[PDB]
């Protein structure tokens, strides 16, 4: 029969209940109590001792009553799962939030599940063509690998990864998995425009996306988890139906906040930079499941948060070593308005490597990086002295520098309505060559203007025509 | 005639440069303020920790 | 003996105040004590009831007997408000009776989800050229004022509430905005005459102000801005418009590091607690736009945050900026060489705004952004030699600096600003005097306003511009610069 | 029976109060009811106090828990040998069960100041920068020290491969044995680096050690202390085993958690005041036995991960005063073309040339201290003041010595190899050549040197050491060839 | 003084002196080079120059390292070999004959085998 306990303890977020007898729900069940509205959900952080647990609220914790009656549920929170919730708007606690009544699958699974195993990983080396320059061309991402982008605010990991979806996510025929984490509302709702619009969501049709959201405003519990129902969903498709998965999170970052959000509550002593003291293994959790396996290839982009913009806050610095492509944008590149705003010689892959990418496009990354990490080395002695004081060398590399780094520049379609010129696609054979002629100094002769905010070499020579008019 | 030229030059050259470092200090001055801040914050925390348990 | 509309102060320090009983309370509901001074139920454990005091510990004692008042922190709400002048928890404090409600909103509710949201198009004229012309601000949005203090960033924020007295006077249902004032740690000498000020406008008859000075209790300077939120709420969800301003978030954090430090929870970053975040993430989601099915309501939040020695890069500042809809960072070296507004451009940014501007602008002020942003970093690379290819455009950049110059207290109308723009970006008053610049201002518009006084009316009608007016505008500009 | 037993108080947090216990040892193993093992560290007045090796949500109040009577230990022998093992010590390959020739404990008193002998054979890691510059030796501890993303792994990575120039052969005192403990690393990870092991037939010789990053905090701590005992077994019995420790900064961070989580009061940066004890009781571990004690060694490659180029950081602070010398790598060097990004500068092998090779070491004379001075003159050149033929001579020579010790990962070299490029640049052979074009000098001369003068390359293998007519024929050879 | 006499103060009061100059100075040889010195200046760098490797001496416990004998000097042998560069004589002897050397007599054979 059921198994009720009692609610001894209201602070925030956390709530802690008492159980009459022997049998306490294990640590990370649902709970629920009812209320006017609906139910309000609970997961059991931890036994505190003499039959009391304490649980952190899935939900606001306002009127609550000490010696409420509280409901075990016996599980983990549970999601549906499966072709069922394609095109459906998720919750947190897996609940259809798209007005359109309730997602009617076979399972429901738990949001906690542990990493697929050492024998069960799987490890290959191919290429996913971007058509975006910097990336294509410097750090290229890999099909079935993880990705993650990384900045401070506004320095754009939301319209980048929209351009990412467009392409990719167009022409890939699987299954998707969108994830709003902690992010803006506005943004999730433009996101549900901007699928039925293109026809990956077909209220009447078929779909070939799913939509989760524990967006900036839910309390910390809420955001703590929402990503963790994304992933569950995501793993039905890449271990039982065996497919090919694109999984994009925006924004990661927000779920190790949130966890510190409530790690003081929940007793803990702090760690550095006022982190709860797990946010390593916390991440490797969760991290660790989002995953290629021998049942199933994963694509995943992550946006990574960097807060305060520094990079060696220990939220992001633990990231990193769990992706496969790293690549950062600069908030300093983007006031040069060079976008999108790239750390040309921060981004890395583990592609670039002559054995995938192939000996030349691997020696054009090579020798643009030297190039620009010349001209980054100089950057003092030109702030003070500037131009005139270097050697002839230098200042040919400089120049030529200037340019390779405008020439990474790109314009994006979804981000037509802030550069004003319709957006461009470059391929990856396109942009090596390109390249490789400014690295010739095939181009010396144009002015630096002209590399900026075009797609592919003909279109330097194009705008330098223009100009030059 | 070359000499007065370049002699003026140099002047206003190196006018400039006192100008630039001049707005370059300004910057540094509040990034220098920053990181002490933090300093105290993080080295205070590290004691607070460790003085609970 | 019934414990259950009551209990018994058992200890009483730092701002809290430890109940016995009180069982049948309710987390957040609000507490009566013995000596008239409003509580709040702040967690509850086996056993006893932390309470955070609004007001002095003082007025209370250990042993004290402690009333519930079963209402949830709450305020009142609706049209009545306007012209009053309330505090944290809507008391009437302008002494001019008693407030009239409607009814009463909780001071905590949840922000209107994915769906009954719509994307923000309808603009917030704000009457500022730098503002309406390169961040402009729509309804719904939610755009913040991040600058050092004494940057104009009340001055920004206290023009568009009186800008809107073009439309809030006329019959227009839909082109009216409402204004709410948070005046959060601010002194009180300030809100006097802020209101004076707002009074001298005549915007009081269309605003209401909420304030909770620095002598407030911490609870209050941080429940105020919640509680401005449901009042503005009232009329988002009532088909209307709202303009609530946050003055500032900056001081509001500062209240809750002060709770958060006396409750004992550990300091993060600059000693703030972990969810300073989720205050204002929490605050500024409710700031919003609403779909044609729940009638189309909208409330816009500018919040203020103020840095510290123009610091962008804080953790507050950074959490604020990662919660908006984008910022117009006020910077104070334009400030002291006498630029206002202070924008720096380059660091101000609409994120979802330039989609809601008028159309009249945005036609005559093509990429006028990084012309002017890519236009400070050149002119600050000359204190070298003559090259009259970035010279000569150079003799722009200034007359269009030249040109957002605005005196305060001057709203223009759209119509106003597009000739300015045209003969900006088209060059025609190049030949001006850079010292006749904003003289000139004022003799085009005498000009204009008794000659070519249909360009004016068509664009106020349409907002839109044909090659029709292009050219009947274009014989209108170089003929005063002859004349 | 309180004595072999007790009921749980409280858990959370990988952390189980319990009540009873009362024979219990300090570090000894308990099984939970539920099948989940963990391990005592808090033996208290009322209650003990246990880290859980496993998930806890299967762990409940008054739950039972059981003695197991044994303090942490761990299989160790040749057995092990091309195994995937977690912190305890078991399969996690597929392979099936461990067989050890015996048990080790995890913590283990190192080898007293008695037992032991001077460091004096190289373990050769193939790699021209490191084994020209910084040579490592059987026994020595040697730090490897760096930002993150430049090249940490790849070093250690191109040791082990090395080795199976000695491991195929049947000469048990040349060999060895590489165990490379994985900490806190993702599993996929240690996975793709096991791949490339056996693409290369290096596993068979190895045996990594595995604490991934979703593991309890307890075996990411224990895991380097266990496999210090698995490679401790080679180095009792004669042979020489080689120890990376993939990477202490996490191993720091894993057990700051059990602490702060125990509640035992922090030191600096959250970490445990004895934060520095825990590394160096394991790194002291590693040593040269003596002729008494077998000759065998084990030799020790940390890894630290630093921030921001920052060495003055805690841990790396700590580490970097523990062992005998450091390799730093940087991300500048790494951009501009030096790979591995090895500095110079800042890289010390504190036993230096007693673990180096004879002939290596007499080409190789004052090479180190040459190419500081060379960093010396090229930061007096940023003065752009016009250089005398005394500078522009040494900048000419470090700048293609520099160049000569760039080296592609994955391809480390045989001595001979080594010994003559080595010496092309030393006695400045090489100082009239471009400086794109001394990539293709080295392979061009080794494959002439193949070629032609084999019979040199043969002998400085086997003797180890130029004598002075292998000096001249050596001398000719090169300046024969330079003249193209 | 009145310890160690009123020259061997001065002497090591002296060299002190000049090498603090010589760390002052490195701003100046950075940015505007060697050139652009007062000529008492680019005579104190000189013997600054000259002065920091005399300190430097082989130690015998460090053989593994230099593979250079351990010298060891007496007391005053330094000081008179300190005064006599302070004084100038020895402006003429090249930089590199001051390094890792035992005492005065041991610049001066190197300077001669190094000439050879
Ligand atoms: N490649 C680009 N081209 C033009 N605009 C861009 C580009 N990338 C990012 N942006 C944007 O930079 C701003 C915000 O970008 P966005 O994707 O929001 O940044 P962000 O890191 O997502 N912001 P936030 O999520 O709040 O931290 C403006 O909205 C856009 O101009
Ligand atoms: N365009 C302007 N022209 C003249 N004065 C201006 C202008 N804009 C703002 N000011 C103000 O400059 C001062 C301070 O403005 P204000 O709105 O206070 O700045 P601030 O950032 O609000 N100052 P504070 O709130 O104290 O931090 C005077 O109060 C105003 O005159
Ligand atoms: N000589 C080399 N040439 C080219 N790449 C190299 C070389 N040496 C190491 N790398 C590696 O540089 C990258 C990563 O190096 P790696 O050994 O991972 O660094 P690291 O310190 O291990 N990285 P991590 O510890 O995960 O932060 C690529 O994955 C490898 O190619
Ligand atoms: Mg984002
Ligand atoms: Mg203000
Ligand atoms: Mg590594």
């Amino acid at each position: 029969t059921p198994i009720t306990g009692k609610v001894t303890a209201v602070i925030g977020a956390i709530v802690d209940v008492h159980f009459e007898q022997s049998e306490l729900p294990a640590i990370l069940n649902a709970l629920e109590i009812k209320t006017p509205q609906g139910k309000l959900v609970l997961e059991v952080a931890q036994h505190l001792g003499e039959n009391t647990v304490r649980t952190i609220a899935m939900d606001g914790t306002e009127g609550l009553v000490r010696g409420e009656k509280v409901l075990d549920t016996g599980g983990p929170i549970s999601v549906p799962v499966g072709r069922e919730t394609l095109g459906r708007i998720i919750n947190v606690i897996g609940e259809p939030i798209d007005e359109r009544g309730p997602i009617k699958s076979k399972l429901r699974k738990p949001i906690h599940a542990d990493p697929p195993s050492f024998a069960e990983q799987s490890t290959s080396a191919e290429i996913l063509e971007t058509g975006i320059k910097v990336v294509d061309l410097l750090a290229p991402y890999a099909r079935g690998g993880k990705i993650g982008l990384f900045g401070g605010a506004g320095v754009g990991k939301t319209v980048f990864i929209q351009e990412l979806i467009n392409n990719i996510a167009k022409a890939h025929g699987g299954f998707s998995v969108f994830t709003g984490v902690g992010e803006r509302t506005r943004e999730g709702n433009d996101l549900y425009r901007e699928m039925k619009e293109t026809g990956v969501i077909n209220l009447e049709g078929e779909s070939k996306v799913a939509l989760v959201f524990g967006q900036m405003n839910e309390p910390p519990g809420a955001r703590a988890r929402v990503a963790l129902t994304g992933l569950t969903i995501a793993e039905y498709f890449r271990d039982e139906e065996g497919q090919d998965v694109l999984l994009f999170i925006d924004n990661i970052f927000r779920f190790t906040q949130a966890g510190s959000e409530v790690s003081a509550l929940l007793g803990r002593i702090p760690s550095a930079v006022g982190y709860q003291p797990t946010l390593a293994t916390d991440m490797g959790l969760l991290q660790e499941r989002i995953t290629t396996t021998k049942k199933g290839s994963v694509t995943s982009v992550q946006a990574v948060y960097v807060p305060a913009d520094d990079l060696t806050d220990p939220a992001p610095a633990t990231t990193f070593a769990h992706l496969d492509a790293t690549t950062v944008l600069s908030r300093g590149i983007s006031e040069l308005g060079i976008y999108p705003a790239v750390d040309p010689l921060d981004s890395k892959s583990r592609l670039l490597d002559a054995a995938v990418v192939g000996q030349e496009h691997y020696d054009v990354a090579s020798k643009v990086q030297e190039t620009l990490q010349t001209y980054k080395s100089l950057q003092d002695i030109i702030a003070i002295l500037g131009m005139d004081e270097l050697s002839e060398q230098d200042k040919l590399t400089v120049e030529r520098a200037r340019k390779i780094q405008r020439f990474l520049s790109q314009p994006f379609a979804v981000a037509e309505v802030f550069t004003g010129i319709p957006g461009k696609l470059v391929r990856l054979k396109d942009t090596v060559a390109s390249f490789k002629a400014v690295l010739e100094g095939k181009y010396d002769n144009i002015p630096e203007h002209a590399f900026y905010m075009v797609g592919g070499i003909e279109d330097v020579v194009a705008k330098a025509e223009k100009l030059a008019a | 005639q070359g000499y007065a030229a370049e002699i003026s030059a140099r002047r206003n050259a190196m006018d400039n440069a006192s100008k630039n470092a001049g707005d370059m200090i300004n910057r540094y001055s509040i990034l220098y303020n920053r990181t002490r801040q933090a300093v105290i914050t993080n080295e205070l925390v590290d004691i607070i920790t460790g003085a609970s348990s | 003996a019934n414990l259950n509309e009551t209990g018994r102060v058992l200890a009483v320090g730092d701002g809290i105040a430890r109940v016995f009983g009180l069982n049948n309370i309710q987390a957040e509901e609000l507490v009566e004590f013995s000596s008239g001074v409003k509580g709040m139920a702040l967690n509850l454990e086996p056993g006893q009831v932390g309470i955070v005091l609004f007001g002095s510990d003082r007025l209370v004692k250990e042993g004290e007997l402690v009333k519930r008042t079963g209402n949830i922190v709450d305020v009142p709400v609706g049209p009545g408000l306007l012209g009053r002048v309330v505090d944290a928890l809507g008391n009437p404090i302008d002494g001019k009776g008693p407030i009239d409600a409607a009814g009463r909103s909780r001071a905590q509710v949840k922000a209107p989800g994915i769906l009954p949201r719509r994307s923000v198009h309808e603009p917030v004229q704000t009457g500022l050229k730098a503002v309406d012309a390169l961040v402009p601000i729509g309804r719904g949005q939610r755009e913040l004022i991040i600058g050092d203090r004494q940057t104009g960033k009340t001055a920004v924020a206290l023009d568009t509430i009186l800008n809107q007295k073009r439309w809030n006077n006329g019959s227009d249902e839909s082109k009216k905005l409402y204004c709410v004032y948070v005046a959060v740690g601010q002194k009180r000498s300030t809100v006097a005459q802020l209101v004076q000020t707002l009074e001298q406008h005549d915007a009081m008859k269309y605003s209401i102000i909420v304030a909770a000075t620095a002598s407030e209790a911490a609870p209050l300077q941080y429940l105020a801005p919640f509680t401005a939120a449901s009042i503005g709420e009232w009329f988002r969800d009532n088909g209307k418009h709202a303009l609530i301003v946050y003055d500032d978030l900056s001081k509001q954090a500062v209240a809750y590091r002060q709770l958060s430090l006396l409750l004992r929870r550990p300091p993060g970053r600059e000693a703030y607690p972990g969810d300073v975040f989720y205050l204002h993430s929490r605050l500024l989601e409710r700031a919003a736009k609403l779909s044609e099915k729940e009638g189309s309501g909208s409330l816009t939040a500018l919040p203020v945050i103020e840095t510290q020695g123009g610091d962008v890069s804080a953790y507050i500042p950074t959490n604020v900026i990662s919660i908006t809809d984008g910022q117009i960072f006020l910077e104070a070296e334009l400030f002291y060489k006498g630029i206002r507004p202070a924008i720096n451009v380059g660091l101000s940014v609409s994120r979802v705004g330039s989609a809601a501007q008028v159309k009249a602008l945005k036609q005559v002020a093509g990429s006028l952004k990084l012309f002017l942003a890519q236009y400070r970093e050149v002119a600050a690379f000359a204190q070298s030699d003559l090259d009259a290819s970035t010279k000569q455009t150079l003799v722009r950049g200034e007359r269009l600096t030249q040109l957002l110059k605005q005196n305060q207290y001057s709203p223009l109308a759209t119509e106003e600003q597009v000739p300015l723009i045209y003969a900006g970006v088209n060059g025609h008053l190049d030949g001006i005097e850079l010292s006749r610049i904003g003289e000139f201002e004022s003799s085009f518009l005498s000009y204009l306003k008794s000659n070519h006084n249909e360009l004016l009316t068509e664009i106020r009608e349409k907002g839109e511009l044909s090659k029709e007016l292009l050219a009947s505008l274009k014989s209108a500009t170089e003929s005063f610069v002859a004349t």
